[PDB]
């Protein structure tokens, strides 16, 4: 029922399609997407997927911008310019753009004159970027802020519970890093971007990096800030990926403990956000996974009582979808306006 | 010697170079590329590859543009048009089209606007006015004062060409096709995004790519005799960089053996196609294949005839190496000849050579 | 319905397990798997897949012996000896063989002598009398129990099977070849490290293989109508589950065009070879036959009339989960007309349809 | 109306000009063409032709560069460079080339690069992948978007292929030569003089000038049909403006007659050649056939068959006339084949004009 | 004059053949081998490699037992049984566990027993094993040792300089985890295995395990034990790996003073054995350098200068061998008898 227009078809966008189609009962009226992709082109795009296969359902762009999905049209056309894309023709209620460009205020806005009321894009973006992710700072959404963003997968990954350990247990410090799939961050070959390694072939490599995720805690925390922080890997994934941590933690505990404060953490609030299990398994053991994580707990090692290695999954793109939804949900469930 | 650059720039630019810089006895100058990143990136990425790392020498990035190879300064150019490109300004004739983009004359002749003389194609372009070239093949039919603006087909069609020829010249076909191990390159997206089609949206690090080239027609491009015959796509599939095919074709033979073609092979290879193209004979896979000096290498054991029509030839090839080992000739080829023409003597033409510059001599003009 | 194991954890097996789970009504009374790992290793995969990832219900590792499928109780064993496989004990009937390796008829009748009734293997013809067995195509043949020492051959022969039968039946070939985007073969080793041969003894995980396979001559063992006539070799290529054939073939019927061929496909996927070969008409790639269903499928495009007879045809096909339905196919195939029968109603005052028992009689003293 | 060009006012310039001004509804027309003729010489040169006389409308002279066609206001340029061709400069689409020096897409992508789409040669141009093309033979066959430039070759060719690829096509020549007249042009010499050459030296103006040409295979050049299956013999006779070819060929056809192959050709006349092919009647010569928009021009009565195998057949055509009647309706075919005749195409399915104007970034067809 | 042998003639074999050969000036008098692997297969996989290429050097297989590298004649027969295995034909110098399944003691000696003195096991012996390696033990070695080893590669990558940054900083507690490539070590496709994970295809996935790394420290270094443990990735690469390190450390610094630390480290000790700058290059710009690991200088941030997470590159493969045949020549060297 929430007119949210999606610029930028990217990965996110059939993600969160084939969510807002997973998802039951959308609150939800995306009847319209943006992207120079073609029409068609996007909807085998969704109507097939690397990661999920083919999309199980009706895909028939309506026309050309609106496409017929489950009887369901979805708008979208092929245009870069926010303030040409037709947020006003449908009044868009939220921005969501893929182009992973508008780390930007101003193309939110940009969209938003054009028609649209509220801004989120996925990456943490940057400078007035109200950070906004389900456990930890979605509760700051009103009606009054409407130009936010999504903190990253990656950052959406450690978000609640490493707050919570440092609830359950208190952190002293902490170092993390992702095992990141391959993005279009990277040109599948090492052609000229801004960063080398970005711009690196690396598709049989590493990504050395820290995404925004090693300060977006802070952003999105109140106040585990720089005590906390580590860098970043895009690693050789097409997939879901895994990220690992370790932390110096105030309490002292041997693994399970914090586990079962884990495992305890997970029902009650992490209920559909994270997980934590001990079957030894890789990474496609979670495609599609609705929470963002699990945990090895087993594998969450600690030195010392402080010094406590942890593991974590992370669905790079469904999860963070589904997150992205659940974020969106959480906009469009209370629509003051 | 002849002042050589690179439009854009392309992997193959970089291995090029490499090989340019290899490369022992360049008579072509190159001073400058066309890339659209700053001596930094010009030099970091070209330093280490993918397959060859990084490279035995120096990136030596010189006035935050230009860049020297433990003593080749070269400057670098940034800009995505090709007007305001220093070939003129650095009377570059022969260049290099590295941005794939400029399939057309035009952008060339903005190059040669840009006093270019001379740039090639990292691709068959489809201006079709341009003869594609490609050494060992149609090389020889290079010669002075044809087509300023070079063209040359793809590594593809550039790898199967010789021996394609060779083989059926020496055997006969009447028609087939042929597939290959194309790779997975930057020209698709590596993950499913938008490129006005599927198939190299899909992630090519998981999948071959279903999709007909211009090396099943290209061929002809420089054999006539292969007018149409020949069709039927090539794969790229997951590979870094390997590129080896296979043609099966039906023959006008009296169909010999699978093994007497290797041996017109080894003929090929020997006598025309020495170090120009290979043939083995041990068993060996993908990467081993490995900055081949040789548009083509061939297993003379995969070869198979079935009723003297249909055989299937194994061959390999790396675009790089390839497109580059051509290039690598292609230049010199041009610099040996065209600049320091140094045209003959021979007075039965000499008025040729003043038809070859004006053919509406008082008396050139022929069949019309 | 019908006493069903698993020798050794066959992935083939899994899936095809997976298969029979997601089936309907399968007669084949999965009851035990001689996976040489225990009831942990045995259900790992049988709850985690590669390309299917996590099964979708859960096979609850009941008894450090002995697990089911959601309620589905079956046995585990451990063993390398068919001799040693107590299956008379658990009345086996048919052969599941996931080890991949008794190709031999005895060893896998030693099942039979194990108990077992009729061998199945995803085994191409270590002898002969195996019967070349897929549905489609030589699957009708099938004697009742006649001849139990069946199976199938590779991915690719069952996959060739409908085409490799249409194709010819609808336009007729003289001869022909196929070659296939073969995924890495986990009996194949990863690496560059000691192998059977050269061939496989690579890392194909970064690069490919094209080798011989029976598979033309199988698929010919099992239609003579082309008995060695055809040709081509597999490509094994990295990819976990990507199988997809082309075929060159000069044909005898005129130089017609593809889509009658595919409108043939269309009558063929229409006909008898429905459901397991399909006619591929959206462009999609390598992933998407993703758990397919078809041991063919061909893309509507890639159809290609080279020089007429000379024809270009791709095929898709799932090497292993589409086998897997094949090779639960072929089971359900036999497990209708299994032995169910009214157990011997005919009568003959033949002493031998007397002594058939008491062979042993001078009396009848068997011909032999 | 399309922005069509010409090279240079070449002697079939103003014809095709004169027979396209004389032509009722041309969707094309150039508006500039250029060579150092001054306009009111080149209007005069048009005007009042040595063969057609003059045009049945005056051309004002509007200056030295422009003028009207009698109200269409056309401009020409005097330059012999094809790189500052003011094409683009005025939109120019596509060209037809006047020198004939160009045989080479070399100096046609010049005209491309000058801003044009494509080009046409009244001739044939040794550039193999440049197709000739010519009414009833090659026309469907041509298609937009492949071979940019092309040109025709010879009319007599032009006019040969017409009824072969009908002639053999229902009769079938085993191997048949052709013989042609020709009329005195440019290329030879009027008053014996110098060429490189010898034959087209000597004094035309009274000798025939026996030539041989490339069109007695140029013809296979698209009509492999009978590659190698033709040699002849042109024949430069002292003639203003007029040709006829006489063609014998062993039939495979016993002896047919030959008015039956006529009324063939009364049929294909009637048939695929409508106003290109004349099957006549009447005792008639050089002048006889004059500005017939013809192309091949045939009388029964006159031609004939030897020994049934054998078969002469005397066809005519004016060189520079029928020439465009035909090339003016060959031009046509690139129109009817416009590029999306610049409407109604590209309903965003494509967003593909963009990307074909980012050309590189949003890598839709970066073809590799 | 070292006239060592190896069993199951495994990449190491090459590495250390291609070493060994590419070692010019070898008192190391190899000339006998042995392995599953076909005699002239050992040739090929030699001399053509997925990671060096096609060995550039002139093969030869001999007779055929013998192997004439560029000419050296190298005998190789195809076993497994030490008993069975004719050390004794020229009374080896130096077994090296090239199968890596006789990690245990008495197979070794086994070989010893059947024509041989010492041995050093290619991976982490089973228990009973005194561990040598440069920057470590290969001091502490003595030859009158016989039966010893080398640790992982990536044991063989980490302990040194870490060790030494303990020495330089004084390290609290620590944690690494490689980002180990996919090997042998794990089943190609979807096996059976002992572990669940190399069990798994995994090709495209990682193995989250922990090596004896973890634990070859205190294995190998005398205060570092226990507090210095993480656990480790066998990750999506066929080639030379990288790791992470955490280390709670004593030392109130940051990176910049332990980077020349590490690099004067290179500069002292690491120079021809271990590696570190910061021009951001991927894992395969790192294959066959011979100083057997690298650090990103810049990326090992500083928490509370005290945690301190760190990088690690490491050639897994060759660098290993090469550490291997540089003790291989201190071997070769003291060689007492
Ligand atoms: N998973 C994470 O936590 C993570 C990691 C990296 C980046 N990010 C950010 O989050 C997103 C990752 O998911 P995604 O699926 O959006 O990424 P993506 O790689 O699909 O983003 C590119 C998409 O934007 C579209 N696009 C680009 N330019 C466009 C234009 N001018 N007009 C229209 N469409 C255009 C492309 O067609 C493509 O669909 C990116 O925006 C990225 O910046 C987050
Ligand atoms: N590498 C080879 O030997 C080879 C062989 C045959 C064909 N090709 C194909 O041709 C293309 C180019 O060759 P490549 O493999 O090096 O690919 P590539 O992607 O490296 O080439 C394109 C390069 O040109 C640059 N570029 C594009 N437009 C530019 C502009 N306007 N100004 C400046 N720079 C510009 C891009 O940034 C990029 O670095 C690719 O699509 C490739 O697949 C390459
Ligand atoms: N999967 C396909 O598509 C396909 C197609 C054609 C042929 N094949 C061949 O047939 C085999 C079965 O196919 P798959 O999909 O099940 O792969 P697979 O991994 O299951 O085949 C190997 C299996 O054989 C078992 N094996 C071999 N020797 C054994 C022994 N002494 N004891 C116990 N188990 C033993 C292994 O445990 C393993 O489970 C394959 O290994 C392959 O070689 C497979
Ligand atoms: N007129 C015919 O009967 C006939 C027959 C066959 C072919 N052709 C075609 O026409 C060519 C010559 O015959 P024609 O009818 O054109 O007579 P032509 O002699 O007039 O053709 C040459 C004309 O092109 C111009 N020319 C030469 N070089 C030029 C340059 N660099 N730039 C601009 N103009 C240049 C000359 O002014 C000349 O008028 C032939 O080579 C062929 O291409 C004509
Ligand atoms: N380079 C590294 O990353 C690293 C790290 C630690 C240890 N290692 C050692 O090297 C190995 C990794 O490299 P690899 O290629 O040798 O791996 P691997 O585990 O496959 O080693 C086995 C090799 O030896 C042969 N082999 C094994 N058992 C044999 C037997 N009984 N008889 C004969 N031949 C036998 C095999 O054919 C194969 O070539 C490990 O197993 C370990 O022993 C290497």
């Amino acid at each position: 029922k929430l007119k949210v227009a999606i610029n930028g078809f990217g990965r996110i966008g059939r993600n969160f399609l084939r969510c807002w189609h997973g998802r039951k009962d959308s609150p939800l009226d995306v009847v319209v997407i943006n992207d120079t992709g073609g029409v068609k082109q996007a909807s085998h795009l969704l109507k097939y997927d690397s990661i999920l296969g083919t999309f199980d359902a009706d895909v028939k762009t309506a026309g050309d911008s609106a496409i017929s999905v489950d009887g369901k049209v979805i708008k979208v056309v092929s245009d870069r310019n926010p303030v040409n894309l037709p947020w006003g023709d449908m009044g868009i209620d939220l921005v969501i753009e893929g182009t992973g460009v508008f780390v930007d205020r101003d193309g939110a806005g940009k969209h938003l004159q054009a028609g649209a009321k509220k801004v989120l894009i996925t990456a943490p973006g940057k400078g007035d970027i109200p950070t906004y992710v389900v456990g930890v700072n979605e509760e700051g959404y009103t009606h009054a802020d409407t130009i936010i963003s999504n903190a990253s997968c990656t950052t959406n990954c450690l978000a609640p519970f490493v707050k919570v350990l440092d609830q359950k247990f208190g952190i002293i410090k902490g170092t993390m890093t992702t095992t990141h799939s391959y993005t279009g961050d990277q040109r599948l070959l090492d052609a000229s971007h801004r960063d080398l390694r970005r711009a690196r072939a690396a598709c049989l490599n590493i990504v050395p990096t820290s995404t925004g995720a090693a300060k977006a805690v802070a952003l999105v925390l109140p106040n585990l800030k720089g005590k906390l922080n580590g860098i970043a890997l895009r690693v050789p994934t097409p997939n879901v990926s895994v990220v690992d941590l370790v932390v110096q933690v105030s309490k002292k505990t041997f693994a399970e403990e914090v586990n079962a404060a884990f495992r305890e953490s997970a029902d009650n609030e992490l209920k559909g956000i994270l997980s934590v299990c001990d079957e030894p398994l890789v990474s496609i053991d979670f495609r599609c996974t609705d929470v963002s994580s699990t945990i090895d707990s087993s594998l969450t090692m600690v030195m010392g009582d402080d010094m406590v290695k942890v593991i974590a999954w992370y669905d790079n793109e469904w999860g963070y979808s589904q997150r992205v939804v659940d974020l969106a949900d959480i906009v469009a469930n209370k629509w003051q306006x | 010697k002849l002042k050589v650059a690179i439009n854009g720039f392309g992997r193959i630019g970089r291995n090029f170079l490499r090989c340019w810089h290899g490369r022992k006895d360049s008579p072509l100058d190159v001073v400058v590329v066309n890339d659209s990143g700053g001596v930094k990136s010009a030099t970091h990425l070209l330093k280490y590859d993918s397959i060859l790392g990084t490279f035995k020498a120096d990136v030596k990035i010189i006035d935050n543009e230009t860049f020297s190879i433990d003593g080749k300064p070269i400057k670098v150019v940034s800009n995505r048009d090709p007007l305001k490109l220093p070939w003129a300004e650095l009377g570059i004739d022969i260049v290099i089209e590295g941005t794939g983009v400029f399939v057309d004359g035009p952008g060339a002749g903005k190059h040669i606007q840009a006093g270019a003389k001379k740039v090639i194609i990292t691709a068959p372009a489809k201006g079709s006015d341009i003869p594609t070239y490609v050494v060992g093949v149609n090389e020889k039919d290079y010669g002075h004062d044809v087509a300023n603006i070079i063209s040359n087909a793809s590594c593809t069609t550039n790898c199967l060409a010789p021996f394609v020829k060779v083989l059926d010249e020496e055997l006969g076909i009447v028609k087939g096709t042929m597939t290959t191990t194309h790779s997975y390159t930057g020209d698709q997206r590596l993950l499913d995004a938008s490129h006005r089609d599927l198939r190299r949206a899909r992630a090519a690090a998981l999948n071959i790519v279903p999709t007909s080239t211009g090396a099943a027609k290209a061929v002809s491009l420089v054999l006539p005799q292969l007018k149409g015959k020949l069709n039927g796509i090539a794969l790229r599939v997951p590979t870094p960089n390997v590129s080896v095919v296979d043609l099966v074709v039906n023959i006008e033979k009296v169909g010999v053996t699978a093994e007497d073609v290797n041996n017109a092979f080894r003929k090929a290879a020997a006598g025309p196609l020495k170090g120009v193209l290979d043939v083995c004979d041990i068993p060996l896979v993908s990467v081993d294949f490995r900055c081949s000096d040789f548009s083509s290498t061939i297993d003379s054991s995969l070869t198979m005839v079935m009723g003297g029509d249909m055989v299937k030839v194994v061959a390999w090839y790396d675009n790089e190496w390839g497109y580059s080992q051509r290039v690598v000739d292609l230049a010199d080829l041009v610099a040996n000849k065209w600049p320091g023409l140094e045209g003959s003597v021979a007075s039965g033409d000499p008025l040729e050579d003043f038809c070859k510059d004006n053919p509406a001599d008082e008396e050139c003009k022929l069949y019309e």
